[PDB]
């Protein structure tokens, strides 16, 4: 690889192109390693406002409630509520899985939008949306609640839809939720999280607060911040119950408004991504006493570590149904490694994705003998960075925020054996002759959580990696 | 589990009985879910003429749009410019959305910016946000020309692009004569398409607007060509095949064909090809301006007419065989140039195809939905067909289009149980496609969730889609396709019979049941 | 019964259930046919590994053959030269199925004359109906050459085709110097394919064999080409376009694109286009000579370079991306040409497409048939996608053949699981894909009934057909697709990775069950 | 349309571009009705020798034989003897239909072959043959026999399948018809024909001439000669049975041989397919004493009058059960002539087929309003011109193994509205701008026997002939 010197050199270089105020900015979001390091402070910042013009990769904080916390809840309807493209071009994104009947019981993959023309911009949207919430009572009979998700004009032309929930919902009996989402506010996607979490806390967890009806037992479990992407939740969540433990609700991947509201009935929050669900962890340990967690479902290392941290909360009863689990999937993942890792066995990955999978896959990328020589987040906070730089070796790239520019010119230098990042990296990458795969939707692939989606992230891998396109893009009369 | 030499993914690893098991307990334990008799009961109501009536009754809620928002047009009609990054003035979130979007469907780079605008702009507007954007912009990706559009939060709060960019300007942030055309493209005015003429009318304004003096109509003999809020490579392509096959001059203005097909040989290249600069400013001296798409061109056409008073040809979009005929002859009536042999031999090819495969197209129900240039060209090719186009859904369409179609539909025997539906959705045309079901969709992806609808109330209801349109996320490649001219024309014919044949085959499929219709030749 | 406003034809009519009973009656009463518990048994062991190798051990008899007879194929050759008129020598029969099957193929005439020999001339020989034949086809159809062939009944009785025409000129039916080539084609030597090799060397015998000594290799500067039976208009017309993109002189000796695509405008058009007869008696003095389906030019590659001279170069089939590379760098250093910017881009544009589809391709399982040289690219170009192809079939392949593609599945990864079987059949093939069920079957119409035997098993034992070769009977205008060059590998690889895709989205297409993996994005 | 004086002035101008031997043939096989004539050998000569390198649109007899009347008899295998073409080209081309586990029980669609090379032709194919029947008998079970269909080089040869089919045949327990429709022999696909129903005679009718088992019936009758293209023949048998009768054999679409081997039994021989059948028809008369009729399924008129002709030869009940058949269709039928008769009215069409339909289908054109201006066979005999001869106008040209340059110099002139062929004729003419429907396997349609069948031919010919597509034909800028 590279030496301090050199990655050092390597960001000053890259930088020169920039006008000052972008260069001096810039600068401050871009480290390399020293996994010495405790206090993510000293070397990189991060969560701050994106420079205008660079391309950043960032989304919006409408893509953090609506796309990514309420979106994937799926018994309830969930109104994109402004103009039409948000919705639409949310619409089925992301692969947050679900069982259900959608259009009937469930809902997650349609778009229902208040569709905002001029008039609603100029004289205001509180009655159209008051007469969107009977259509959808008339029409979606069996939703279970809903929520309105708010886009940019909403705060911006002074409608008041807490009143028109509060309102619709008395009227109706029904739980409907504002949620102030609007792409505004905050930076990114990561204040949406704080947003939808604030907004579940304040108008649908309390709901069972005075029920004492559920029957709770001592091994009663949540898995929160796990969005089922390609099933993830669902290979989590067998895992957990072949342990012995009850996982009574899921937040939010195949979850349920019922499942929420029974989430303060348990004894433990296992949290896997703390970045957008630690707002809500911390309310629950104020208010109900639960303790949480964090945790890492990614490769075999990782799971082993937690399946233990888990069951050592519990009594030996769960202590020793971890160790069968884990004996159990012992010989189908030393299999796959025994297949895959002589395939993979030194490449280098870069990656770059949002607030927690550019640390938590370092271990699965490892239990494949590969090496993650760079790594960043889109929207992480210094919390997030206190935690990855203990996970990456020594003199590797740490971006935040990065720019298109920036993340071209870093891979011509490094020149890794795989990219790993999104939709609007990947074909960059691909014309440039590096295998890439996509680590936010799995490219149509996985689970990658637990036993059974490491031997997917591994055939995946190695499919793409070692894939014969890779060695076609010269011409031969040009070699 | 796992079988390390057979690994399955989600589907179909989570039909493993001990995935079943788990995800009852779950739904039995903590879902409260509703019986499934009562969701099989309100499906059943779903697919009703009384659920239809409430459905049709909507005023507020919409479900399921069919049309995106006006930046999204603007981006598009920008990337068709040499060396030209689209820049979008207001939040960034939207640019997000925009380039992944099209990035699925074109499976290819597509390269935006933002000035993203935060809160802090929300209330003292977004002026700072364009100065450093545009100088940040202009030193990062080196640029020819940026090409400003809006999203809703500048819309809302009032920025004025006009002032911005000119200051800009004076204070140095940008030189003097780097071409910066813009437009205000609202998302709740109009759609998609609306913001590609908002953009192309901002970009032949830039160019010509101040430099009418020297112009002289046909001084360069060429023929201009608006193509559009386009997304079919074949399209740009066959246009200009036809053209050079005619002999004919143009100037293609906004062809992105480049920028959206660049190799894979080792390099990204962030821009390729794409209408020069130079073009665009001698745009007034062409013999006339055709507009491929002219229901969604009309702010072009003004300004085409009022300024470079060009006198622009009534022509429909080149779809079809009468159409692709007219717009052909018009080119031939202004340049001078004759129709070609080749040309009269590909229609007349054209022609025997239809003559080939008339008896499986005959009579075949459709119903079909899109842009509305789009729409009433594969209307009008499917009643030349002899199919019924019976729901015709334009989300984005207006009175004046809704009468031209219906017009269209009325010269025609094939029309008479057809309707054209503005301002409804997809879930609405869900509706139509149970009480009044046709053989087949054309439309987009979104599609295939009514055909998964239909076939859960039981096979013999199943719509299947035949996919033709924007966007198309589910199959790939289909965007290098064509629809346009005779190629397009036989492309879709092609389509069209052979989804017949296929789903026949299907319906035939069953051993010593309905097999003795499966036929070896057809 | 009907019910005039939706009358139904035999599907789904004869589902009614007074045909249904109509149908159960004449089973019971009269057809004394098997017990359905044992049609059931014996279906199953159909489907086994025992019936396999019984089935293997066939020495006698042919079921479902995939190859037809010799003068199909010299007909074909026939059609690809200027107003040249097809004769077969030998019984009617024979030619009334040779347009027939062609007619289906292509939905065009097919023009081609018999001279009807019957048993009179079974015994005392076809010499007065080919003096006759060659005078009535003169007169009446006007060719400016007439091709001949044999059935196999003159084949059998030896008429000495030499010695007729001969006669013929002699007794002025037909002038001393109008062109009548001929080859002996007998149905009990190899296959259609072997036919067109014999007509083809047999023409450029006649218009070169005598003429010799004033030929220079090279003096012309163009490069012939002989395309082999070749049933896909868009081989023909890529083939010729990539040549004209290098700028490079050339020849395509036997080019029947035209006469298989005539326009409907009014007019019928028995001749069209063709390689002319000066291009034959030229062919001599190009540079060299490149056959595109070597594996059936043998005889043809002997005369060329025997006769001829020329160092014809050893080239695969140029299909998919390794061959059309060594196609197009063999042109370029027998013309001198470089290989032009476009071609480079396109050459680009294609890998992109499989940089895209890589994650769908990788490991699906094809089992596939055809023409020895159609075959083998399709196998190298499964193998360059990551693809697995595990049951490679030609019926008219040879063992110097499976060699050559034994070396080409052992020089990669994805042939391990690979077998090609020569003198093979689709019953032998019907038994694989039971036994090694692939993920499709990539084949001709015929392949529609194995899939149909293996949807009765079961619906996870279906095997899909993808329809790629000849005879394409049941699909319309397939036939005007390209399989050769960047361009065929491009429309090969989307129609591959869109039935994978199709094929997905059916499985998950089930609410609630199956639906959670039905993607928007693919 | 045209003076007889103009027709024969068509017919001499056409025949002057033939050589002087091909024109005096030619002359002879091209006519203009007279439809007075009974004696059709007046007028026209058929049946004979196709001139050499005109090409005709004629077949083979192993055509005949095999694609035509063997073939279609669903629980048999039968075998293409010879080279590997004919077996191919033939394979599933035919729309017999048939209701079978196909591969199982059932093997129409199929392609069994002995795929001679070079040392079979040199040898003989007779210890082949023998190896490829116990192959059969392994491989596909529950087959009820076997036919061997000859190709041109078996008798060229002189090989015997005659002794291989006795020998197999007493060793395997099994019936194995030997025919020798090699299509050399005779000058069509008419021989074959008469050479199948011969084997059919000598090697599977006599089956169960002492075997009284059979419960036979007053009612009991067979279809002769329908093949099932579409479902022509369930179509016909569903209004048989609605008569009172006992449809006890088909012949041979949908057939299978214990039927065959019924039909002894039967009362009455219904003879659609005149042609291909009379040869075994005449064969039943003399020997089993059972009487035959011809009728015609096609359209109202002649379905009428032919169910009427049938039950007038049972009891009082079988011509009442009629007349409750034909009152039951009557407001179906008239509801497809009110529809469509109005789209179609004074159309004229052109037809050129095998065998039978070029006239029986006349009276559905005329239910339809429509006039058949032309009409001819290739491969007709003159007992064939002699029916066809009434059912035509005056003035109508009449054509006998038509060569292609006849046939299209005949529309150019006449112009017809819609022709009526094979699939070597229909793209021809829709190059031309004729609407072309095929007269052979429907276009991918049918069944157009009786009542079901008329609706759907009223709506083909309709589709057709009034489509969009024909008035597209001319670029607007010519
Ligand atoms: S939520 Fe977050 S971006 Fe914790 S906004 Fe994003 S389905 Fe990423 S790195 Mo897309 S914080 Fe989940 C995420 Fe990570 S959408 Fe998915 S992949 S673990
Ligand atoms: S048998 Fe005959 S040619 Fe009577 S050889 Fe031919 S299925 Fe024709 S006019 Mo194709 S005597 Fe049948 C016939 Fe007529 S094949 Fe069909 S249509 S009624
Ligand atoms: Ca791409
Ligand atoms: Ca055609």
């Amino acid at each position: 690889g590279m030496s301090r010197e050199e990655v050092e050199s390597l960001i000053q270089e890259v930088l020169e192109v920039y006008p000052e105020k972008a260069r001096k900015d810039r600068n401050k979001h871009l480290a390399v390693n020293d996994p010495a390091v405790t206090q993510s402070k000293k070397c990189i910042i991060s969560n701050k406002k994106s420079q205008p013009g660079l391309m950043t990769i960032r989304g919006c904080a409408y893509a953090g409630s609506k796309g990514v916390v309420w979106g994937p809840i799926k018994d309830m309807i969930h109104i994109s509520h402004g103009p039409v493209g948000c919705g639409q071009y949310s619409r089925a994104g992301r692969r947050n899985y679900y069982i259900g009947t959608t259009g009937v019981n469930a809902f997650v993959t349609m778009n229902f939008t208040s569709d905002f023309q001029e008039k609603d911009i100029v004289f205001g949207g509180d009655k159209k949306l008051a007469k969107l919430i009977d259509e959808v009572e008339t029409l979606f009979p069996l939703n279970k609640g809903i929520s309105v998700q708010s886009e940019c004009p909403i705060g911006l032309i002074g409608d008041d839809i807490e009143s028109v929930s509060k309102v619709k919902g008395a009227e109706l009996s029904k739980t409907i939720v504002p949620v102030r989402c609007e792409g505004f506010r905050g930076v990114s996607q990561s204040l949406g999280h704080h947003i939808a979490n604030d907004a579940v806390r304040d108008w649908v967890l309390g709901k069972r607060d005075e029920d004492t009806t559920f029957a709770s037992t001592p091994y009663d479990v949540a898995i929160i911040g796990d969005y089922n992407i390609g099933g993830d939740a669902w290979s989590s969540r067998i895992l957990l119950e072949e342990m012995g433990l009850r996982c009574v609700a899921q937040w939010s991947g195949d979850g349920s408004i019922s499942e929420i509201e029974l989430t303060p009935k348990v004894k433990l929050n296992l949290v896997h991504c703390y970045r957008s669900m630690n707002y809500i962890s911390r309310h629950m340990e104020e208010k109900y006493g639960i303790p949480w967690m964090e945790y890492n479902f990614f490769g075999p290392t990782k799971t082993i570590e937690s399946l233990r941290a888990i069951a050592a909360k519990f009594d030996e009863s769960i202590q020793k149904k971890c160790e069968e689990v884990i004996a159990k999937y012992k010989p189908e993942w030393e299999a796959v490694v025994a297949k895959y890792r002589p395939r993979l066995e030194g490449k280098r990955v870069m990656l770059y994705i949002g607030g927690l999978r550019p640390r938590h896959v370092i271990g699965a990328y490892e239990d494949l003998g590969m090496e993650v020589v760079g790594t960043g987040y889109e929207f992480a906070h210094n919390d997030d960075y206190d935690r990855t730089m203990k996970e990456m070796g020594d003199s590797t790239l740490l971006y935040d925020d990065v720019t298109g520019y920036e993340f071209e010119e870093f891979v011509k230098r490094i020149k890794p054996d795989l990219i790993g990042s999104g939709i609007k990296e990947k074909f960059i990458f691909q014309k440039m002759g590096i295998p890439f795969r996509e680590m936010h939707s799995w490219d149509y692939s996985g689970p990658y959580h637990g036993f059974d989606g490491f031997a997917i992230f591994a055939r995946d891998m190695d499919m793409t990696l070692n894939n014969p396109c890779w060695k076609k893009l010269q011409a031969p009369w040009e070699a | 589990s796992q079988q390390v030499d057979k690994i399955k993914a989600s589907y179909p690893l989570f039909l493993d009985q001990d995935y079943k098991d788990m995800l009852a307990k779950k739904r039995d334990g903590f879902e409260e879910k509703y019986p499934q008799d009562k969701i099989d009961e309100v499906f059943q109501w779903t697919t009703t003429k009384e659920y239809q009536e409430l459905n049709f009754q909507r005023e507020a809620l919409t479900v399921n749009p069919a049309k995106a928002c006006q930046p999204l047009g603007a981006v598009l009609c920008a990337l068709g410019f040499e060396k030209t990054m689209p820049y979008v003035h207001g939040s960034q979130g939207c640019v997000a959305h925009f380039r992944s979007y099209f990035n699925r469907h074109f499976r290819e780079p597509v390269s935006c910016v933002s000035d993203s605008m935060t809160e802090d702009a929300a209330v003292f507007g977004g002026q700072q946000n364009m100065k450093d954007g545009l100088q940040n912009c202009k030193a990062t990706y080196k640029p020819d020309m940026i090409a400003v559009s809006t999203t809703c939060m500048a819309e809302v709060i009032g920025d004025d692009l006009n002032a911005f960019i000119n200051n800009s300007k004076k204070e140095g942030f940008i030189p003097d004569e780097f071409p910066v055309p813009f437009a205000h493209t609202p998302s709740f005015v109009g759609s998609h398409v609306t913001g590609w003429d908002n953009m192309f009318e901002g970009i032949a304004r830039y160019f010509t607007l101040k430099s009418m003096d020297d112009k002289v109509v046909g001084s360069n003999k060429k023929i201009n060509i608006v193509p559009g809020f386009e997304t079919y490579l074949g399209n740009f392509r066959v246009i200009k095949r036809m053209l050079s096959e005619m002999g004919v001059g143009y100037s293609l203005l906004s062809d992105p064909e480049e920028v959206l097909d660049t190799p894979a040989d080792g390099q990204f290249r962030m821009y390729a090809g794409g209408t020069t600069q130079e073009e665009m400013k001698d745009a007034p001296n062409a013999l006339n301006t055709v507009l491929l798409q002219p229901w969604h061109l009309e702010k072009t056409k003004k300004f085409v007419e009022g300024t470079w008073k060009h006198e622009v040809p009534k022509l429909n979009i080149p779809m079809g065989l009468d159409w692709t005929d007219e717009f052909l002859m018009k080119v031939s009536e202004i340049s001078g140039q004759p129709i070609p042999a080749s040309l009269t031999k590909e229609r007349g090819r054209l022609v025997d195809m239809m003559t080939d495969s008339h008896t499986w197209l005959h009579g075949k129900r459709f119903a079909l939905w899109g842009d509305p240039d789009f729409v009433m060209g594969l209307v009008k090719f499917l009643l030349e067909l002899g199919c019924e186009p019976v729901h015709i859904l334009c989300h984005n369409g207006n009175k004046r289009w809704k009468k031209a179609v219906d017009a269209i539909l009325a010269a025609s025997p094939y029309g008479k149980n057809a309707t054209v539906y503005i301002g409804k959705d997809l879930w609405h045309l869900r509706s139509l496609v149970f009480t009044d079901k046709p053989d087949f969709m054309i439309g987009n992806s979104y599609g295939k969730f009514i055909q998964r609808d239909t076939l859960h109330k039981g096979k013999e209801f199943e719509v299947p889609l035949i996919r033709i349109g924007f966007p198309i996320f589910d199959r790939h490649h289909l965007h290098r396709s064509t629809t346009l001219g005779y190629e397009g024309a036989m492309q879709i014919l092609t389509t069209l019979v052979n989804s017949i044949l296929e789903r026949l085959d299907e319906e035939t499929r069953g051993m010593q049941a309905t097999d003795y219709n499966h036929d070896l030749v057809r």
